[PDB]
């Protein structure tokens, strides 16, 4: 069971490295203007993928 | 109305906070209440590294826009205290034309154009240096003389 | 105070040193102490085979500090004795304008933009020319002929 719980607590490392990459997705363009992923969000696909 | 937009907060104002094109910046060491009170009701971002909290413009702001540039000349620009010697990429104003309080004011170009909004200050003397946060074709980078303090 | 930033020890000058911008320069091959005492207790980087030395500045007189630009056109600067003739990438001077214990005259153009900092001089007879240091795309160089009468 304890195996089960450090197995669950390696997917919570993974989509804790998921959010912090999410967050660090947006810190280059958060709003900074031009407002443009010049390949980013076609590549990438982190997240709201529907920006021209 | 110039370009003037602002800032206050519970009995002191804040400096000023603006709209560029689709976004209303929030310097992130400016804590509570915006000139506006039907903005404080959407999620803010935060990036502690670059110091904003950004926020996406509805479309109700879409006639009070306001323009900005991504190129940077050389030289002086005007802005509501006064003038900015932007030189060898520092910008210097008079010393005591900023204060603590001066916190989220823009600095708009010889157009018009926003070129970069003030974080704080840096005092040399016969002018004081300003620690800001531009943009430069694509990304923003934070332009920073050290010693910096909150405006 | 035109560009006036010195170095002098116990009565005699031993030239120049001046805050460009970033750096305060102090002549490694000339020795002595700091002209003003509060920069005296800040440290110093020496230079071996090139002989410059460096101080980081502290940022309460960098307002004071000159502005460099490190790219060269043709024609005539200005300096500590007047002007002085720069052609075919060589700085020229007729004799006697300086002396041997001039070290570090910070050389600038027809707007006041510091290029050059002279280290000592030559000549074959009438045409003294300036053996200095240098900048190219904001790296230092020591451009010395040979033959150079050492300041």
């Amino acid at each position: 069971s304890v195996a089960s719980f450090v197995l669950l607590s390696m997917v919570g490392t993974a989509v804790g490295m998921c959010v912090c990459a999410r967050r660090r997705c947006i810190t280059p363009y958060e709003l900074t203007p031009g407002a443009t992923v010049p390949f980013l969000l076609s590549l990438l696909c982190c997240v709201r993928t529907t920006k021209a | 109305n110039d370009c003037i937009f602002e800032v206050k907060h519970e009995g002191k104002v804040m400096g000023y906070a603006c709209l560029v094109g689709d976004k209303v910046m929030k310097p992130a060491h400016v804590k509570g209440t915006i000139d506006n009170a039907d903005l404080a009701k959407l999620a803010f971002k935060r990036s502690s590294k670059y110091d904003l909290e950004c926020a996406q413009i509805p479309v109700h702001m879409k006639s009070d826009a306001s323009k900005f540039t991504h190129e940077k000349p050389e030289g002086y620009y005007n802005w509501h205290h006064g003038a900015v010697q932007y030189s060898g990429g520092r910008f210097t104003i008079p010393t005591g034309a900023g204060k603590p309080g001066d916190s989220g004011r823009p600095i708009f170009d010889n157009k018009g154009r926003v070129v970069a909004i003030v974080l704080g200050g840096a005092n040399e003397g016969a002018r004081t240096a300003l620690s800001v946060v531009t943009w430069n074709k694509d990304i923003v980078t934070k332009i920073t003389p050290e010693g910096a303090e909150e405006w």
